[PDB]
């Protein structure tokens, strides 16, 4: 349910029109939460503008799959095109949103999602190109690893990118890196303000306008 | 003639070779001249490829295998083999963001000698890269990466060779078709020349050196 | 709405724009867009294309109406209105070889902050550029173009904009598509989206702003 | 006749399955003089692998021409495509060969064949791409310029590439160029030895085995 409530905000973000890629795991469930009057298109990096949902049994097919491998459906109007083209699209500033997995966000606003030394070792993949490259990085992330906090002053972890993110939402709290430092803009109905500053070390400031969603 | 056997691999896939191999996590990857590879036991690999697919499948069979000596890869962490084996120090493995990947491959087929990308900047990737800036940004100088032989699967081969590919098996491999000094295709079907349009081929027949399945 | 009428070009082209056009003499070159310019007086103009066509047709007709400031292209020989307004001085001329207008414009294109040819080493190419050695092997180390809004043509869009081409009318088209700020294209036709298959598709409607016929 | 003596040598030197690309002017006319059994594929920087001959009357289409835009037909199997990819054969290496005009060629084989100063000034186009890299770059030129020497010491007119040319076809004289300098191959059964070296203004090394052919 922290899954559900991070994915049901960020679909919230999103806006008509906009070509959206979605990081494997946490970042997949937004495609479940998009409001209805809310049109997007979804991209993979290995290759597709036009992701639809799963097929149903039987509807498969073996050269149509996410970034995970796992079998797509394609919407009326995708294209499919080769990697070079896909790090275009994502490198080139033509792809308004990502929204990718954390390890942890600093008060520079840099992610850590690619690596944790001794422990995880996957590859970086395409996510530095798109943090660098989406015109949008949201950062949708538990607040805190087993109660360890993942908004940290510096990351420890190493960095995927040094671009400044631009939204990190957890289960807790809406968070908006910005010049001055990380601001706080929204917290969970189901938390307090006390219980999310006792679970971040990097510093908030606190928007005037607090909401509550998510 | 174009359309060889598939113990032609043991011909042109040399013990020691540099390999690009397409396919994203076994989609789109010539499975079949894996298996031959697999069959006579190549080894000492290196391996330019997205990913090292699955234990079960594509490229992880090379790894499962220990054939390979280095892979130069984006992604490895669906292969806990290819992990255990960088570990361990027997497989040499050289991680490269994808999208750079993408472009280092193109550079060496389109005869660039470099491209410059903000991407990796201020990470890791920047270790033993020339840093380049241009209007107060800063980008990595990647270099072109060559192979011997590209490994490459597509949807049908004219009887030209002209090939067209399918949905999300495209990836790597036209790109591939253009970078390695020697082409082999593996291809689900052949069709008559004029069943593939000049609109719609995406690698031209005359850089394919070899056809099979 | 992505489509609109064609008179509309006066509301978003305008005086001093930096604009890319397509177009290799003037085949696949957006002609209905370029007689709008001249029908409005679009003036000032600085334009990327690989060439200038023919004083008849094409970016001919902007040149002959002296409504280019700047011209940045590869060839100018088959129009003598644009040599004759280079010698007196009043347009600038450019000359960029054909392969790295390509390549410059795409870096603009895919985000890449250079791209290092050995085409014009050690010729008058080489003036006020970056060279840098790879292996022992010289390059010219080429900027990326960019542009306020790419004039392409293309064959036929769908419902969603997504373009395709025809023949030998491609050429400079989709790459211009990815490296302008904003993207109109001239087409022949609009056809329903589920006309055009994915695996044919070469320009996305994501990135088509606005379409005319 | 002249143009018809260098075309027709110029076509003896082309191999089966090769990829060519003729520049405007004399070169085209290779194509008229290919033997019957050899079968070549010809590219068009514009665009095309597969051009074809010019279209009977009527079945013109006005989206398909040479890098002049005459119209050309499409052979079976052509495939057609964006400049940049047409570059990518044109620089990567993938084209075999190109046969282009001169102005000059000089004793390092270097070419200059795009502009003179003062006079033609049409820009480069594509040839300084195709000289550099074209897998063997073949020059067809008349050996002089209304009795000036075109194959000079050290090339006057702005250079096209600093690349080596690999065989310089006049209607006089065949010659490659080498580390060594220039040698001479061929010389016509319609000149004399002693009429080729002083129409030629470089010095030439004379082969041994010289022919007689074009
Ligand atoms: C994408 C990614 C960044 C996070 O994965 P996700 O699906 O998007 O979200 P999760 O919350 O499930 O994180 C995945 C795991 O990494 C762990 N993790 C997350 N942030 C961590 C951190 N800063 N340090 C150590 N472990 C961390 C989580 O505890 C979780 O562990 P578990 O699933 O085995 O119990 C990885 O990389
Ligand atoms: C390089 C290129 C210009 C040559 O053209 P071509 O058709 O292949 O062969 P040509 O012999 O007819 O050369 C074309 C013209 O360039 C001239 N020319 C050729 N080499 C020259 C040189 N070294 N200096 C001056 N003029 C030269 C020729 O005299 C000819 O002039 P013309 O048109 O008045 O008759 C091509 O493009």
């Amino acid at each position: 349910n922290p899954k559900e409530k991070i994915a049901i905000r960020v679909a919230q973000e999103l806006k008509k029109g906009q070509l959206v890629n979605l990081g494997i795991g946490l970042p997949t469930l937004v495609a479940n939460y998009i409001p209805k009057d809310i049109h997007v298109t979804f991209q993979c990096e290995n290759g597709i503008i036009g992701m639809g949902p799963a097929p149903k049994e039987g509807y498969e097919n073996s050269d149509l799959t996410n970034a995970g491998a796992s079998y797509i459906t394609a919407l009326p109007g995708a294209m499919t095109f080769d990697s070079a083209f896909s790090f275009g699209i994502i490198r080139g500033g033509h792809l308004d949103v990502t929204v990718l997995g954390g390890l942890q966000v600093d008060e520079e606003g840099h992610l850590a999602n690619w690596m944790i030394p001794g422990k995880m070792i996957p590859g970086m993949g395409g996510a530095m190109d798109l943090v660098t490259g989406a015109k949008k990085v949201i950062v949708a992330m538990t607040h805190t690893a087993k109660g360890t906090p993942k908004i940290v002053k510096k990351c420890t972890l190493p960095l995927t990118s040094i671009r400044k993110v631009d939204l990190i939402v957890t289960e807790l709290a809406v968070i908006e890196p910005t010049d001055e430092g990380l601001l706080l803009k929204e917290i969970s109905k189901e938390t307090t303000l006390d219980e999310v500053l006792k679970l971040t070390e990097a510093k908030l400031i606190i928007a005037d306008d607090l909401k509550i969603f998510a | 003639m174009k359309v060889v056997d598939i113990s032609k691999i043991n011909e042109l896939v040399k013990e020691g070779a540099t390999l690009m191999i397409g396919g994203f996590l076994g989609v789109g990857t010539p499975e079949n001249i894996i298996d031959e590879i697999i069959r006579h036991n190549i080894s000492n690999l290196t391996v330019i490829a997205n990913d090292t697919a699955f234990e079960d499948r594509g490229i992880g069979k090379l790894v499962k295998n220990k054939l390979c000596k280095k892979v130069i890869v984006s992604h490895i962490g669906t292969n806990p083999e290819t992990q255990r084996q960088m570990i361990e120090g027997t497989l040499e493995v050289e991680l490269v963001p994808q999208g750079t990947l993408a472009e280092r491959i193109r550079a060496a087929g389109v005869g660039l000698g470099g491209i410059l990308t903000p991407t990796g900047v201020g990470t890791v990737v920047e270790k033993d890269k020339k840093v380049i800036e241009v209007e107060g940004k800063k980008y990595l100088l990647e270099l072109p990466i060559h192979a011997d032989v590209a490994l490459i699967k597509a949807k049908k081969a004219d009887y030209l060779g002209n090939l067209v590919y399918n949905l999300t098996a495209e990836n790597f491999n036209p790109i591939m078709a253009l970078a390695a000094k020697t082409v082999i295709a593996e291809v689900e079907e052949i069709v008559p020349t004029g069943t593939l349009s000049p609109n719609e081929i995406k690698t031209p027949g005359i850089i394919v050196d070899y056809i099979v399945t």
